[PDB]
């Protein structure tokens, strides 16, 4: 269709956060971040095509040379390899990084594949994106049973309230070039803030994107394969080296996976209107590493692109949410400013704020207190009134 | 009977309104 | 441990007389206490045989009453005929019901008196309303009255249920007592002489109404049941078809918020995707017309329940609809006449106004699909095609039931329908002539069978000779094998034991896509399953004939071709009373080895051809097509978001584009939902159809009084999981009355919970639903050892048939057509194997099973047997149990609901652990021993036989496998290779799975590969005895699962099992003597 | 040809299989019948000539 | 504490036992339970104080 | 060896609780070999370790 | 994996098949000459007796190529797998011994 110049259209108000709700409104920011996370889960594509889950596990089992009928006992390598977890991980990572929601890890130490797939995770994803105790536990485990044992080093002496994470304090001790530079990359991986199209964005390194980080990973892991384990037995060495060969054999698919995550992430970042700050949150999202291992092991020659209509949907949803947000802000600002300039002194500026929070149809005003509302009023006092409302008031 | 049936038909128009259709209808 | 009390109360209530005496019998695994049980037995028999009071001894042997185990209860009560009415008069104080003859279209389909339709018995037939089940109407009435009487004093919500069901049973019994009860004969048929003065359709209506009112737990259930029971008394042809029809539209109204996906055949990967519901307006007008018919029939409450949901169109109130969709199929079958049921199909509108551009493409696509199937084996010259004759001749057992023909095996006469037996007969008398395919014409038209299913039309079944099967077999097996890995054959994409049963629509549902789904079950008399369909296949065979160089293969292909020639013109014997009609029907239906996949092909070609016509007006990319028999669905994606007008115009174009090929259809297009025969989806949530009648059957099987109770219990469990829930105590009453046996006119025996719930060939149900029970005790072990000794029985009919001359000739001809010069070393093996496929013939099975039940009964009467050490499952579990320790756990909820209609405990388990994700071989089909059998045959051999065969030396394995049609070189190679040692473990896996219903019922729906279930099952690893750690982890999983099901709460486990016991059990492994009944399985997908 | 069962017994001996592992070596035995050896011998020559 | 059963899982998986071999390492698991760790922890300190 | 930090914790904890329970003593405490002894199974130590 | 290298980082539409690109990374005469021969194995279009013919190299016909093959496979058998375990070595080397 061509539309004439007799036609019209209304522009949304896409003015950024006048309130800085990521500055000490943590109870509201948790709900907001959860809302955007769960919204983002509804638009990340499903993994339409995979490799079968039994035609893989027999190849894996024979690669691992396991006792027959241990498949139903699941000697810890083989626990939670299934789909219904791979898609869950694929969905969770992307939706969290988009929403900037911190995610905690629930794994097991008997399962050495979980520690191995945490490397790929902690490489492709920045470490300031997780929550601290989880990756502290995971890095500690990795160091204690894959890395320091590969050079006869001691186990560790880690400290609870330590400014540094185990990969940082491990980067300087051990002497191997490959693993050292890998850990350097990991430790100094972090987001890059940058404003594009008006919106702030947390962007990746530009080496994770065009996937070559995985080559540093393979270099480190291959070195550790090439070592000997003098301090430790043959079964231990055998178990570890097979566990990382199972990832080496999936290398190219991992590279493609990394590039696909980076691509979908930036593509969906494009459809954002409200600036996206990197701030920790009250509530988290669980991530079993068996749900990573699944994704990292059930994948290949199967691309998933978000349909354009989903993108347009997500963009219009965020636009409408943002416009509503600014508009209701403008309402509240008009009445508040007016109340202060008309000397209305017996008026408790709460029900206005109750209306403001009710029109944002995500909160539970029945169990949010009066103090947050009054602080919100205190910030709203210092906002310029929009031109329409100001002129009508004057 | 038919008062509630016709009201079901009418209220099942207001509900589930598509956006492209109302655009093309405004245009048309 | 509660059933036996209900048994006692049933006995006390039904008999009630001074003369009615009750005689328990007990047993104990300890000798001294067993002799005291024997004593009690003895003294009881005497006291019974002297009219002395029994109540005194019951104190003296208190120990037996408290600690020993019950078997059964006898009952001495005389004829005392007509006591059912003498009890029933009180529950019939309501008003009786009047029929209305001007409701059903036909005359005989009204519920009028028999004499108004069959004055003479010589033209009478009870088959239009035969329940076809070995259980009485009187049984049902007695059961209902016993439930009502015992629940006559409760004061709770139960009483609110009781008043409702009491009113329903009042409504029924007023109608019944108006005339009386028809009396069953010994065969559970109902003769003319009782029905002569009574309504013809009273029995099915009565039973169906009892089943419905026994499945009432809520107000809406009462409304629905009262609104169907009172209208199903007159309407018997346009009722289940009516209320079950709008559902197909309703699924296109439910917004998706959260979704399920399929990857490979039971995988899931949920999605939080939201999808709206872009429904057009004219389908509401259609729906409105359907509700106008619904109200016009005499329905008031259930349109209102269907009407108040549309105000919100929410998915939380939606299970009511699903519940309603199951209340339509528990009203009974529409057992009309063969003639009028054929004429549902035999109305034809063949026209010289269809396209020609369409049929030629259609024909070609069928040709091309066939060529894709058959290019590789026809070219590489596979053994199974050259020797197709021998292949079909081995695989006759997996065929349909041929027409009855008079045989003679030496000194008998048989009217068997099994075609293997037909072959045995025709070889002897010079009549076996498989190369010359018979015609099907005026000189020899075709018989029929009737494929029924309520709420729909009657489909027809060909009943052919035995040449047609032989021709079609090998080619169809390679076609199916090809379709195992092809996605689009929904009937056959699997990994050798599964189907894509959770669908493959939900991948690409979005705001831009739509899906057209379509029922194709009426497309048998259509103009596209005649000439073009057959000729495409003929063309493909011509190409394939030019795609080989061997002559046996070209002959086989020419025979298959000649079969299609004969099927292009085919007439059909149909009686009507005395005279016989024969109609030209040169088209497709079921009753053939070829019909299924070939219809799938033809529907695929049809939809591929139609879907390239919507392309004249829309741009879309065909993402997925699926075709399975009596339905088919195709999803398609657009350049933009969907509107109402595109749906409407697409629907009109589809309808008219089917009309251009002269093909009727109720075309159905949607965005979120589908409806098909076996399942349906709304809002990204799979529901299912619970339409399996329990107290009324489709046709008359062959099972006993015993096994039909087991079948009914499996169907009960299934329907419960689907959503349709019946009150379990009624079902238990039916099971006891169907396992009750008359030893004399007044003696009758009733077994107990500990005989019926034990893993054997006699298992019927379980003490707690969704949970098989095992035995940690002496006593369950004791009787399991006893019953395995008795399960193995004989059939004199089979023994005498295998000793005639014709069978011997058949074995000899098999041999010399396969291999020769070992006439006394393998041929006897082949006879023993042929015995394994005579058992399909039903009377042999009846002889054998009646023998098993009588042998069982002659130690239910008398005391028990020690059975001489024969190892079974409970022997193993007895030893695994004493090194466990349970502790209270607490699992969270992290798995999504997608079957709301389940009971809340099973759903709580699904909502805490995962749903199953693999399907491990019940048959051991992927096992290297079975991939020979699936290469040279189709034959099953039961996992009992394989588990036994592997336990023998390396010599008789060769004999047993070669006897199953396999050649000698590959068997020798299998034994030399030492692959059976790589297959002991898989066979034992499948064996133990079959023993414990792991792939049969509720346990099919659960994830044993879970990380959440595993962290509770903390059995440390030892290694190099894999079977023990395997069974330990499995049994510990079963413990946790059974505790969850039976109590809701969770538990952990721990087993520091000593190596000594590991080794003691390793030797007890491959000497197991255990068995599970075929009749006990409950496949959730039927 | 050499006796299939004998030759494959020789293969088994030279592989030293185990009845208590999965052992990728096992898959080497997949499809060692006659009529396919001949088929491959036929397929190659007819392809290279045609 | 760590749960006895999970810790025994970890120890068993780490030692690589063998059910058809008289291992010395099988005896490492005898008496690992709690109610003894408390008792030992209490006994040592009580004896060193007294 | 795979319980290093936990064993450091255990050693410090024993030492702490001992030296804290020593403050609640009044009679001067001698290091002398007594008659009767407390048995001590090392399985109960492993447990603690 | 025998000479202790990465798996590969191979493009779908690479104008070189993997043996061609792999011909140059390794350093061992037997395997490299073998891969060279394999990559440069192609028909000879020659007109004999009036008809064109797709003739083989005349080093495959006289069976000598198998000696290159066995030299490469023997010099792989003698290697260790620094990255991969010894059971996996055992499986692979065993397999190539069966042939």
């Amino acid at each position: 269709r061509n539309l004439p110049s007799t036609a019209r259209y209304i522009r949304p108000n896409l003015l950024q956060d006048r309130l800085n709700l990521h500055d000490n409104f943590e109870s509201l920011w948790d709900t907001i971040t959860t809302s955007n996370y769960i919204l983002a889960r509804s638009v990340v594509p499903d993994l339409k095509e995979l490799v079968s889950t039994e035609a893989q596990i027999q190849k894996m089992s024979q690669d691992l040379q396991l006792e027959a009928l241990t498949i139903q006992s699941e000697t810890q390598f083989l626990t939670g390899i299934n789909s219904q977890a791979a898609n869950d991980c694929f969905k969770t990572l992307i939706a969290a990084m988009l929403s900037q929601r911190t995610m905690s890890l629930d794994f097991v130490t008997t399962n050495y594949m979980s520690l191995i797939s945490g490397m790929w995770l902690l490489t492709v994803v920045p470490n300031d994106m997780f929550i601290r105790e989880s990756l502290v536990a995971c890095q500690l485990a990795i160091i204690n049973t894959i890395i320091y044992p590969a050079f006869g080093m001691q186990r560790m002496h880690y400290r609870n309230g330590d400014p540094q994470t185990p990969f940082q304090i491990a980067e300087q001790q051990i002497q191997n070039f490959q693993v050292a530079n890998w850990l350097h990359f990991v430790n100094n991986n972090q987001f890059r803030q940058v404003v594009i199209d008006g919106v702030l964005n947390q962007v990746l390194n530009d080496n994770i994107r065009n996937g070559h980080v995985v080559n540093q990973l393979m270099e480190a892991l291959m070195q550790l394969s090439r070592q000997q384990f003098p301090t430790m037995p043959v079964d231990y060495k055998r178990s570890i080296q097979r566990g990382i060969l199972l990832l080496s054999n999936r290398l190219g698919q991992l590279v493609d996976l990394t590039r696909l995550l980076a691509y979908n992430y930036e593509t969906l970042m494009a459809c954002i209107t409200m600036n996206m700050q990197h701030v920790q949150t009250l509530t988290t999202e669980k991530l079993q590493l068996t749900s990573v291992t699944s994704l990292c092991m059930l994948i290949g020659n199967a691309t998933v692109i978000p349909s354009p209509q989903t993108l347009f949907h997500y963009y219009n949803v965020n636009v409408n949410f943002h416009s509503n947000y600014n508009e209701r802000i403008n309402d509240a600002v008009a009445i508040i400013t007016a109340a202060n300039r008309l000397n209305l002194y017996q008026k408790k500026m709460k029900s206005i704020v109750e209306d403001f929070l009710k029109r944002l149809q995500i909160f539970d005003i029945s169990r949010v207190p009066d103090d947050q509302m009054y602080r919100l009023r205190d910030r709203l006092r210092l906002l310029p009134v929009e031109i329409r409302r100001l002129d009508i008031f004057n | 009977n038919k008062e509630e049936s016709k009201q079901l038909l009418e209220v099942l128009k207001t509900k589930e309104e598509h956006q492209k259709e109302v655009q093309y209808e405004i245009l048309q | 441990g509660k059933y036996n009390l209900i048994l006692s109360e049933y006995l006390s209530f039904i008999y009630n007389s001074q003369s009615a005496v009750q005689i328990p019998i007990y047993y104990s695994s300890n000798s001294e206490l067993e002799n005291r049980c024997i004593e009690f037995h003895s003294k009881c028999l005497e006291n019974s045989k002297n009219g002395l009071s029994l109540k005194k001894l019951f104190v003296e042997y208190s120990d037996v009453i408290e600690n020993a185990t019950l078997l059964s209860i006898l009952s001495y009560s005389y004829d005392k005929y007509n006591a059912v009415e003498r009890k029933l008069v009180k529950y019939a104080k309501g008003k009786p019901l009047e029929a209305d003859l001007t409701v059903n279209e036909l005359d005989y389909e009204n519920n009028k008196i028999t004499s108004e339709l069959f004055p003479t018995a010589e033209e009478y037939t009870d088959l239009l309303m035969d329940p076809a089940i070995l259980t009485s109407l009187s049984s049902n009435l007695n059961a209902v009255m016993f439930w009502l009487e015992k629940h006559e004093n409760d004061v709770a919500e139960k009483l609110k249920i009781y008043k409702r069901r009491l009113d329903l049973f009042t409504i029924v019994a007023s109608t019944v007592n108006k005339y009386g009860v028809p009396r069953h004969n010994a065969k559970y048929r109902y003769e003319y002489e009782v029905m002569k003065d009574k309504p013809y359709y009273l029995v099915t209506w009565a039973n169906s109404s009892i089943e419905m009112l026994m499945s009432v737990f809520s107000h809406e259930d009462y409304l629905i049941a009262r609104e169907l029971i009172v209208l199903s008394y007159s309407n018997r042809s346009t009722l289940a078809k009516l209320v079950s029809s709008p559902m197909s539209i309703l699924v296109a109204l439910v917004d998706i918020n959260g979704t399920f996906i399929t990857n490979e055949e039971l995988e899931l990967e949920f999605s939080n995707k939201y999808v709206r519901a872009i429904v057009p307006d004219q389908t509401f007008d259609e729906l409105k017309q359907m509700l106008d018919n619904m109200r016009k029939a005499g329905l008031t409450d259930i349109p209102k329940m269907i009407q108040d949901w549309l105000v919100d169109c929410s998915i939380e109130k939606f299970p009511l609809m699903a519940k309603i969709y199951s209340w339509s199929f528990h009203v009974g079958f529409r057992k009309q006449k063969m003639l009028d049921a054929a004429l549902d199909q035999l109305k034809t509108e063949y026209t010289e106004d269809v396209d020609d551009e369409m049929y030629r493409e259609y024909t070609m696509l069928i040709r091309d699909e066939v060529v894709k199937m058959l290019e590789e084996p026809v070219k590489h010259d596979d053994h199974l095609l050259q020797d197709s004759e021998l292949a079909g001749l081995l695989s006759m057992s997996s065929a349909s039931n041929g027409e009855s023909r008079q045989l003679k095996f030496g000194r008998k006469t048989i009217f068997s329908t099994k075609k293997n037996m037909h072959v045995m007969d025709d070889m002897a008398n010079g009549r076996y002539t498989p190369g010359i395919i018979p015609p099907v014409n005026v000189d020899k038209p075709i018989p029929l069978g009737r494929r029924d299913v309520p709420g729909r039309r009657t489909r027809i079944i060909f009943i052919l000779p035995y040449e047609y099967f032989i021709a079609q077999h090998a080619v169809v097996e390679k076609m199916l094998i090809y379709a195992k890995h092809t996605r689009e054959y929904a009937e056959f994409y699997s990994q050798s034991n599964q189907l894509l049963s959770y669908g493959d629509v939900t991948r690409f549902l979005s705001n831009n896509s739509m899906v057209l789904y379509t029922d194709v079950s009426q497309w048998d008399s259509s103009q596209h399953n005649t000439q073009p369909f057959r000729k495409g296949i003929i063309m493909g065979l011509d190409m394939l004939a030019n795609m080989t160089n061997d002559a046996r293969v070209i002959q086989t292909l020419n025979l298959y071709k000649q079969t299609q020639i004969n099927l292009m013109d085919s007439y059909v014997q149909i009686p009507d009373g005395n005279v016989i009609k024969k109609i030209q029907y040169g088209a497709v239906a079921s009753g053939e080895k070829q019909t299924k996949a070939a219809n799938s092909i033809a529907n695929l070609a049809l939809i591929k051809t139609v879907l390239s016509r919507i392309s004249n007006k829309y741009s879309f990319a065909t993402k997925i097509i699926r075709v399975d028999g009596d339905d088919n669905y195709a999803v398609l994606q657009f350049n933009t978001e969907v509107t109402k007008q595109m749906v409407q115009d697409v629907s009109n174009d589809v309808r008219e584009t089917y009309a251009r090929m002269n093909t009727k259809v109720k075309a159905l297009v949607s965005t979120v939902g589908i409806e098909i025969a076996k399942r349906y989806i709304a809002g990204g949530k799979i529901f299912f159809r619970a339409g399996i009648n329990l107290l009324n059957n489709e046709k008359k099987g062959q099972s006993t009084q015993w096994d039909q109770a087991a079948v009914l219990y499996s169907n009960y469990i299934v329907n419960r999981l689907r959503g349709f829930e019946t009150d379990r105590e009624f079902i238990l009453t039916k099971i006891m009355q169907m396992t009750s046996v008359a030893i004399t006119g007044s003696l009758r025996l009733f077994p107990s919970e500990r005989v019926l719930t034990t893993n054997s060939t006699f298992k019927v149900f379980d003490s707690e639903d969704f949970i098989i029970e095992y035995g940690t005790t002496d006593d369950e072990v004791y009787i399991q050892r006893a019953f395995m000794s008795l399960s193995s029985q004989k059939s004199g009919i089979a023994d005498e048939i295998a000793a005639s001359s014709t069978f011997k000739n058949y074995v000899s001809r098999l041999s010399e057509q396969l291999l020769f010069s070992k006439n006394n070393i393998v041929s006897r093996g082949i006879a023993l194997t042929e015995k394994a496929k005579l058992n399909s013939y039903a009377p042999i099975s009846l002889e054998k099973r009646r023998a098993q039940i009588s042998a069982l009964l002659t130690m239910l009467q008398k005391p028990v047997t020690f059975k001489s050490s024969k190892i079974t499952i409970n022997d193993i579990l007895r030893d695994i149990k004493p090194f466990f320790t349970v502790n209270e756990a607490h699992l969270p909820i992290q798995y999504q609901k997608f079957m709301p209609t389940l009971p809340d405990n099973v759903q709580y388990i699904i909502q805490c652990i995962g749903s199953r994700t693999y399907q491990i071989e019940d048959d051991g089909s992927k096992s290297a021993i079975s991939r020979l059998i699936s290469k040279y045959s189709v034959y099953k051999p039961s996992i009992e036989e394989l588990y036994k065969v592997i336990s023998l030396h390396e010599n008789e394995i060769q004999l047993y496998l070669i006897s199953l049609g396999i050649p000698k070189i590959d068997a020798d190679t299998y034994v030399g290779s030492k692959i059976y040692s790589q297959d002991k473990y898989r066979i034992l896996e499948s064996y133990v799975y079959n023993l414990l219903s792991i792939n049969y019922g509720c346990y099919q729906l659960f994830d044993f590969n879970s990380p959440d279930l595993e962290k509770l099952i903390r059995i440390p690893f030892k290694g190099k005895i894999p079977a023990v750690t395997f069974i330990l982890h499995l049994y510990a999983k079963l413990e946790v699962i059974n505790h969850a099901i039976k109590n809701g709460s969770w538990i952990s486990l721990f087993c520091n099992y000593p190596k000594s016991e590991m080794i003691k059990l390793w030797k007890k492994m491959w000497n197991i003597t255990s068995l599970r009944s075929p009749y006990t399985n409950a496949n959730f997908f039927q």
